[PDB]
């Protein structure tokens, strides 16, 4: 696999087809 | 965290399988 630059949504997208099934969490800083 | 760290700099996709469930 290659290194991924990903921001906003695109980052989101990257964690569901890494996770599938398995689902993921999303935590952005505040 | 990674959602910094992948836009501002670049992660990898094992990096991102630690958010799994
Ligand atoms: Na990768
Ligand atoms: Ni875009």
């Amino acid at each position: 696999f290659v290194n991924q630059h990903l921001c906003g949504s695109h980052l989101v997208e990257a964690l569901y087809l890494v996770c599938g099934e398995r689902g993921f969490f999303y935590t952005p800083k505040t | 965290g990674i959602v910094e760290q992948c836009c501002t700099s670049i992660c990898s996709l094992y990096q991102l399988e630690n958010y799994c469930n």
